[PDB]
């Protein structure tokens, strides 16, 4: 996390690693009224 | 390794504090209570 | 024994008396030391032909289960989910082992259940972990001895001859104190039996053995008799009992246990001996008639005894462990496949933490079976005195016991049985020209 | 600090070998300046070598050459030195490669890693270094791996 | 050092013989176990009729 | 669904196993007029999501902070909207009738 | 020669070992069919009484 500046591909990472060491299943929940960008970014977290 | 001899805690706590200090962080960014130790952002991140 | 330098790797207490798992206190043996019998031991391994490495190794995953009871829990009256007041108590045991330090201390309070097929997280309360940190100790124990054991006959076995054996049963029990437990009754009944052999092999086996060989011998024997009391065969043994049938459904406690011995057992066959009033909101006792003595045994517990449930995930943890020894006591293989089908264990069977009476079932069959084809030799020791001193004794004791060991009866048969006994080829090529 | 009578007639001993010359040169290549000081029984890294070279160009054979009047300096100074990696500073390294601290490495794993990280070796040093012991699963013991690179 | 070894399976031939008797027997004790079920379980099903 | 069946049919080549991750993927707030059984369930979630939100980001973490016993007085945010998930009457209670 | 007598008498020991493993698994699916019954006869008996 403390490497990296603000983009998707490390909200992911972060979390993969603490799964894979402390043992934690994990969910992300995207939020916004109507009129963001959620599954915007949702199809490029799958392809990540 | 050179932190901590033959005897240092003893007091979990006391040993745990002589470890951190010769690793130069304060008490604060990461919190003690009892059993845990609270981490912020990074800071376990940075033991790493 | 151990020297200022083992003391800190291998995280001793410097001072006596911390140690929580040992209870009431330091007590002491007449006439031996605790210090140098541990040099001696240690020498011990060396002639074993150990590794330099083992040595350590073995004692360390050993003396864990000394560290593991002082993880003193604290009542936080929040929610009753207590979290340990420490860490120098687990670290002493995690460091002896190599297992993620981090995986311990959060596992052990918080680890992911299996439910139904998925998976959730739970704090457990006080209580629940308290006892399942003690379950962690004894569980390491158990799993040590037996890969004990099992590696021991490894530098033992015979080195390519011809596999002929003498075998010695050696099983260390009947015991008598107010408390008798499943423990003392999972041992008690390979005593009895042992004892029955005995009537099996004095009257029967003996001459069965004479009968075989075909001697100048006449069959006698006395009713000295067991059976109809104590079951034998393997199959017996393994309907034997409630504790069999039974002990998988949630409604089956050891209060029903008692009972269900009490309609099965009760009246119609005279050996069953039945409490003196402990019963209907009981501690639960029961006795048969054992030769040596009415054993009064106590069911309260023997649920969790023939079920022994633990934390999953910090033993599933402890898998994914180090030091060599350390890891190898905690999985299958076991040199052979097989598929699992549970109430168990893994052979035999499939997973509900233990269920060691029915793997007691198998090797039962396997050790039974070949003793009945080899040829007994025995030695039937009596106990002079309670009181553990030597040269005393006593006549009410001996008085009882001397009729209660088929003395009589066996040296009725035993005053003509030869005691001596070797081949008749031999001793006629060896004699020859005497005459 | 100085060189024992010893030590002058070891480095002599390879350096007449060393430079093989038909005419003289009484002098080496500042490249075998390194398998010298290695097969004089000392263990520096190229970066060491770099440290006391004025050759920004490593590596190459064609720039300058030295004489023993110039090694044997270098080897008062390389006799100085402690940063040269201990059995500790390998200890340490060792600690990660283990998936479960047991001295038993993955061998595909061991070949990754070096071929990436530190110096970096060579694909023959990989293969080369990996022909035992390995073992019917492949598990290279680090510690008694690092003692022998200790031994020689 | 053959010779040494080959002794063994004279001996290990008598070893496997008995364990497949005794384990015949384990396994009819067991199908008889079974068969209890077995024919009990039509009295189970005809008591449900 | 004959797609959903035939997908997860043929993109799960590994029953019975964890560990699990996820995403939440949902619209936002919209009003329609014609309420019948459908529209309602879009803007019930977005709010209960938020308190999701509220409750795993200013309490949950504080739980397990008052049980602790350590020197933190309670933050409270004011922001909760349990009142609308069941009802306080009769539990479902439109559900039933 | 003898070293083929010797895998010969091990032939016997194949045999001897692939037989009682095959009841092992003679007596290994009887493991499912077994405790099956079992927990048949425990519903059973919950549908009679």
């Amino acid at each position: 996390r403390s490497e990296a500046p603000p983009h998707i591909f490390s909200i992911s990472d972060n979390a993969y690693q603490y799964m894979l060491t402390d043992r934690e299943n994990q969910s992300i929940l995207i939020t916004g009224e109507s009129g963001a960008g959620k599954t915007v970014n949702t199809k490029r977290v799958i392809q990540y | 390794p050179a932190a901590i001899p033959e005897g240092q805690f003893i007091d979990s706590r006391k040993g745990a504090e002589k470890l951190l200090s010769s690793l130069d962080i304060d008490h604060n960014q990461y919190k003690f209570g009892h059993t845990k130790v609270f981490f912020k952002a990074g800071l376990l991140g940075l033991l790493e | 024994n151990k020297k200022p330098e083992l003391l800190d790797m291998l995280l001793i207490t410097n001072n006596p008396y911390d140690y929580a798992f040992i209870s009431q206190g330091e007590t002491t043996v007449a006439s031996i030391d605790d210090a140098e019998e541990l040099m001696a031991t240690d020498n011990a391994f060396d002639v074993l032909g150990f590794t330099s490495e083992e040595k350590n190794s073995m004692y360390k995953l050993t003396g864990a289960i000394m560290h593991f009871g002082n993880m003193k829990f604290k009542l936080k009256q929040r929610e009753e989910q207590a979290e340990p007041d420490g860490t120098e108590e687990a670290d002493k045991s995690a460091y002896l082992m190599g297992l993620n330090s981090a995986d311990l201390l959060k596992g052990l309070c918080h680890p992911r259940v299996k439910v139904g097929n998925e998976y959730v997280t739970k704090g457990q309360n006080v209580q629940q972990v308290i006892y399942a940190t003690g379950a962690l100790a004894k569980a390491v124990y158990e799993r040590m001895f037996n890969w004990m054991v099992t590696r021991i006959n490894a530098t033992l076995e015979t080195k390519q001859p011809r596999q002929y054996f003498i075998g010695v049963l050696d099983i260390a029990g009947f015991e008598i104190f107010d408390f008798n437990s499943f423990e003392q009754l999972c041992i008690n009944f390979t005593n009895e039996k042992l004892q029955q052999f005995f009537n099996h092999h004095m009257f029967v086996l003996e001459q069965e053995e004479y009968k075989k060989e075909g001697i100048e011998w006449t069959f006698i024997d006395f009713g000295m008799d067991l059976q109809a009391c104590i079951d034998l065969i393997e199959k017996p043994m393994g309907i034997m009992s409630i504790l069999e049938e039974e002990c998988m459904f949630p409604k089956a406690t050891d209060m029903t246990f008692k009972a269900k011995l009490f309609d099965n057992h009760l009246g119609k066959s005279a050996n069953f001996q039945k409490p003196r009033n402990i019963k209907g909101k009981p501690e639960a006792h029961f006795s048969l008639i054992h030769y040596a003595g009415i054993v009064d045994y106590n069911i309260i517990g023997w649920l969790q005894k023939n079920k022994d449930p633990l934390n999953e995930t910090v033993v599933g943890l402890y898998q994914k462990s180090s030091l060599k020894l350390l890891s190898t006591l905690f999985a299958n293989y076991a040199g052979a496949d097989a598929p699992i089908e549970k109430g168990k264990g893994k052979a035999k069977k499939g997973s509900s933490f233990q269920t060691v009476s029915a793997l007691h079932r198998e090797n039962l069959n396997k050790l039974m079976t070949n003793l009945r084809s080899t040829h007994p030799h025995f030695v039937r020791c009596i106990i002079p005195n309670e009181t553990k001193s030597p040269g005393v004794m006593d006549n009410p004791l001996v008085m009882h016991q001397l009729r209660c060991n088929g003395v009589l009866e066996g040296i009725r048969i035993c005053r003509k049985g030869f005691p001596n006994r070797i081949l008749y080829g031999d001793f006629r090529q060896r004699y020859r020209i005497l005459n | 600090i100085e060189f024992t009578p010893e030590q002058i007639e070891e480095f002599k001993e390879a350096f007449m070998l060393f430079d093989r010359t038909p005419k003289c040169e009484m002098k080496i290549t500042y490249g075998q300046c390194g398998d010298v000081l290695r097969a004089l029984g000392q263990n520096p890294t190229q970066a060491e070598v770099l440290r006391v070279l004025g050759k920004p160009r490593q590596e190459e054979l064609n720039t300058k050459m030295m004489d023993f009047e110039t090694f044997l300096p270098m080897l008062q100074h390389i006799s100085k030195n402690k940063d040269t990696g201990t059995y500790e500073d390998f200890v340490e390294g060792l600690r990660v490669f283990d998936k479960e601290g047991n001295g038993t490495v993955m061998g595909a794993e061991l070949r990754h890693v070096l071929a990436t990280l530190g110096e970096r070796l060579t694909e023959d040093e990989v293969e080369k270094l990996m022909a035992g012991q390995e073992d019917s699963n492949g598990c290279i013991n680090y510690e008694a791996f690092v003692k022998h690179i200790m031994s020689s | 050092e053959l010779e040494e070894k080959m002794v063994s399976l004279l001996q290990e031939k008598n070893d496997l013989q008995l364990q497949v008797q005794a384990e015949q027997d384990n396994l009819a004790d067991a199908e008889e176990r079974c068969d209890q079920l077995i024919k009990n379980k039509i009295q189970l099903e005809a008591k449900v009729k």
